[PDB]
């Protein structure tokens, strides 16, 4: 397995940034790389023994570092805006023509003021009657708007089961202003599932904010990573 | 040209 | 750049065959292995072939090499929902490192049988006066609008499938702050 | 006749903080004709024979960068081997390793060859189908496993076939002049009283290339088997050869011995007598 | 494990007086760390070339030192070598007749 740390990572331009990958591969090769809007996997270091690291393609704003076979690490000592990606480790057992194995991927966002930093409000719109009556369908809208940066996972949830099937969620979250932006996904369910009181029906964004290590002063919430649920039972009134 | 080994022993 | 991979995205129809093209220039280049990335995932090796072959098989997916127009594809057949990712073609010689082309991004749409295009408004309870509208069941050849005024929103085509039974659908939502927003007006 | 290339590399671990010395060399018709070194000052891949010079400098720069992809396989499956025989840190343990192919006079690959030692023992090979693996103990066992999980075997094979036919076909094409270059034994015979009334006679065979060579004995037309010691044959240090054989005979019948020299820079295998 | 093969030889036909190159040849042996010193009167040489390492089709290895030398009819040649097959070093003079 090879698993990276955090998921997920909001920080401030100029601030230090260190992303983690932990292999359970056994793999002496380690590699980090950049993928941007959904495109390229570009190396920008990797390491193919435990306490040294060669430069990528890209190398230029991030070091390096490999303390174990296990673990490497990417740094980023003054983040930019640039920086701003998604970043993938992969190991290898030995190189060249070897398979690589990645994990799932660490989503990065440099901000120049973590003040902007916000959760969705998450709601959800119950089916029209209409749908119901000339489609025997029950279509529930979730809409989370108002969040910055768009670090958001939107799951369905029906009688505390995440389900997959009658969704579909935007693949990419609506820019409404420059510090926020909006996600929205449907649940289509048949109108007698819609009717019966003995389902439930939940709605749950999951948003990547700040972290606990990040201070945040006296007064005001702080914009924490956490779920923020809708939800609704079905009726036959 | 030389060869290149694939899998690790 | 070495690997060269175009288109930036693509759609085909579910149950169709998916052509996916990659050039390269270094002729020397001898192993060319696929990676499949799903949304939200790491990229996975999908499937490879060596320079001694001419195609790969495996299930739905083949894998073509053509050393003299240095052409790799990809070649999925009865393309279905399930295999819509982002496909990297890769290459490399020898041991050297492994060089990935800007992937491809797949859409899987379905072919809408019996289209029923209709608009509904919709309410959060849990607000005094919110609404939105859903434009749902429509043609799969529509041109779902978007906003032309400041403060509606209008949301790209989403299809869902209910596996429950054999239906799926097109849908948009749109949503405003317009004092005097009626779905009516909105989608057409 | 047949044609060859082979690559040998070693790759021996030290104790030290060094990393293991990895040195591969390449043979054409058994003659060096490249050479890496980890050692030295600047690693790269070096030629060893003049006709190499053709090649440019990215045929220098990318077998470098697999060498030192090569150098990385060997130092992760030295670490491996390590475990596999639950041997103790503060060793040296040396992996070794041959590949290539033999050819025909129409170009047809005849036999290819991947193997590997630990310890000077023979530890896994690729059989002559170039799809199984014969594996020489238990800790080969576990090498099998993983190559035949991962199909290794199809990458080799494919190696085997075309990269390995095809760049010896060109290095033949690039040497023949120089390959064909012969060098002709100049031989004699010494004389050696040693005596229960017995005489050893030498027969030597000097200057010689390449390195193939035959010396027999006779006493009136029938070959010597026995009793006749022949050295193992010898660079004299500039590129020719040298060897040497022997027979013990009665004092008195020295003249009845000849030897012969057969080598092919020769028109005609040489005769010779110790000439008083 | 295989223990060196020893030939101490001359490059030329050797007539004392007139210089020559002194061959010491190894081969057969593994493990391939070795030790190789060639000798004037038992007294170690200091100008002694090695050549690259190499290995046989057996997977012994095999090594070529020597050493320009002019001989005389009394000075003693030798070839001293050390390696793990081996118990203590094993000695070999020069013999000009072999």
């Amino acid at each position: 397995a090879v698993t990276q740390s955090p998921r997920s990572k909001v920080a401030v331009t100029g601030g230090k940034v260190t992303l983690s990958c932990h292999q359970t591969n056994n793999h002496d090769y380690m590699y980090w790389y950049r993928q941007d809007t959904g495109h390229g996997l570009r190396l920008i270091h990797y390491s193919y023994v435990a306490d040294s690291t060669e430069k990528g393609d890209i190398p230029d704003g991030y070091k390096a570092s490999r303390p174990s076979q296990e673990n490497f690490s990417l740094i980023l000592e003054l983040a930019s805006l640039s920086q701003t990606a998604v970043y993938f480790c992969a190991s290898s057992d030995a190189g060249g023509r070897n398979t690589l194995y990645f994990g799932a991927g660490t989503r990065l966002s440099v901000l120049e003021d973590l003040r902007n930093v916000t959760p969705p409000k998450v709601s959800l719109f119950e089916p029209s009657k209409a749908e119901i009556s000339n489609k025997q369908k029950a279509t529930l809208v979730c809409l989370a708007r108002g969040f910055f940066p768009d670090h958001v996972e939107l799951s369905w949830w029906v009688n505390g089961k995440e389900v997959h099937s009658g969704v579909c969620t935007d693949p990419q979250a609506y820019k409404e202003s420059n510090y926020s932006y909006s996600l929205s996904s449907r649940l289509r369910v048949s109108a007698t599932f819609w009717h019966n009181p003995r389902n439930h029906f939940r709605c749950q964004v999951q948003f990547h904010g700040l972290s606990e290590e990040d201070k945040w002063p006296e007064g005001s919430p702080k914009p924490v990573t956490q779920n923020i649920s809708a939800e609704a039972w079905g009726r036959a009134d | 040209k030389a060869p290149y080994d694939y899998a690790p022993i | 750049q070495q690997v060269r991979q175009s288109p930036q995205s693509l759609t085909v129809w579910e149950g169709g065959t998916t052509v996916l093209t990659c050039s390269y220039e270094d002729s020397t280049f001898n192993y060319f292995p696929w990676y499949q990335q799903f949304p939200g995932e790491g990229p996975a090796l999908l499937i490879s072939i060596l320079s001694v072959s001419d195609k790969k098989e495996d299930g739905r997916f083949t894998t073509f090499f053509n050393k003299r127009e240095k052409k790799l594809s990809l070649h999925i057949i009865d393309s279905q929902p399930g295999d819509s990712a982002t496909y990297f073609c890769a290459a490399l010689y020898g041991n050297e490192k492994i060089t990935f082309g800007a992937g491809t991004k797949l859409t899987i749409k379905p072919n809408i049988q019996n289209p029923d295009p209709a608009v509904y408004q919709l309410k959060d309870p849990k607000s005094q006066d919110s609404t939105l509208c859903l434009f749902t069941d429509f043609d799969s050849q529509i041109n779902v609008p978007k906003t032309m005024e400041s403060g509606t929103f209008i949301t790209d085509k989403c299809v869902l499938d209910m596996k429950a039974m054999d239906s799926k659908s097109n849908g948009a939502i749109a949503w405003s702050n317009q004092t005097s927003f009626t779905c009516q007006d909105i989608f057409k | 006749g047949p044609h060859s290339m082979r690559y040998f590399e070693t790759a021996v671990s030290r104790p030290g903080l060094e990393e293991p010395r990895y040195i591969s060399v390449g043979y054409v018709d058994n003659k060096e004709f490249v050479r890496f070194d980890s050692d030295a000052e600047n690693p790269r891949y070096e030629p060893r024979a003049p006709w190499m010079e053709q090649e440019g400098p990215e045929y220098w720069e990318r077998e470098t960068q697999k060498a030192k992809g090569q150098e990385q396989w060997f130092r992760v499956s030295l670490r491996n081997l390590l475990g596999y025989y639950n041997q103790s840190a503060g060793g040296s343990h040396t992996l070794q390793q041959m590949s290539g192919c033999d050819l025909g006079s129409d170009w047809r690959l005849l036999r290819g060859y991947l193997q590997f030692a630990y310890e000077g023992r023979d530890y896994i090979a690729l059989n002559e189908d170039l799809k199984t693996w014969t594996a020489a103990d238990m800790a080969a066992q576990i090498t099998r496993r993983k190559w035949e999980q991962s199909g290794a075997a199809e990458h080799y094979k494919a190696y085997l076939e075309g990269e390995c036919v095809e760049w010896l076909h060109r290095y033949l094409k690039n040497g023949n002049a120089t390959l064909l270059r012969t060098d002709s034994p100049k031989a004699h015979v010494t004389h050696h009283p040693r005596s229960k009334g017995e005489v050893t006679l030498r027969c030597w065979a000097l200057g010689f290339y390449p390195a193939d060579i035959t010396l027999t004995w006779q006493l009136n037309g029938e070959e010597l088997t026995q009793d006749m010691e022949l050295v193992e044959t010898r660079p004299a240090g500039d590129g020719t050869f040298q060897k040497w054989a022997s027979v013990v005979v009665p004092l008195g019948k020295e003249q009845n011995y000849t030897c012969r020299v057969y080598h092919e820079g020769l028109p005609e295998p040489l005769t010779l007598r110790w000439e008083p | 494990q295989k223990t060196p093969q020893i030939q101490v030889y001359s490059r030329h036909p050797p007539e004392n007086g007139k210089p020559n190159i002194l061959n010491c040849y190894v081969t057969q042996f593994h493990p391939p760390h070795i030790e190789i010193q060639m000798l004037k009167n038992g007294k170690k040489i200091p100008k002694v070339e090695m050549s690259d390492m190499s290995f046989s089709k057996d997977w012994s290895f095999y090594i070529l030192a020597h050493t320009e030398f002019t001989p005389t009819e009394t000075d003693t040649y030798a070839c001293r070598v050390k390696h793990d097959s081996m118990a203590e070093p094993k000695t070999v003079y020069w013999d000009r007749d072999m």
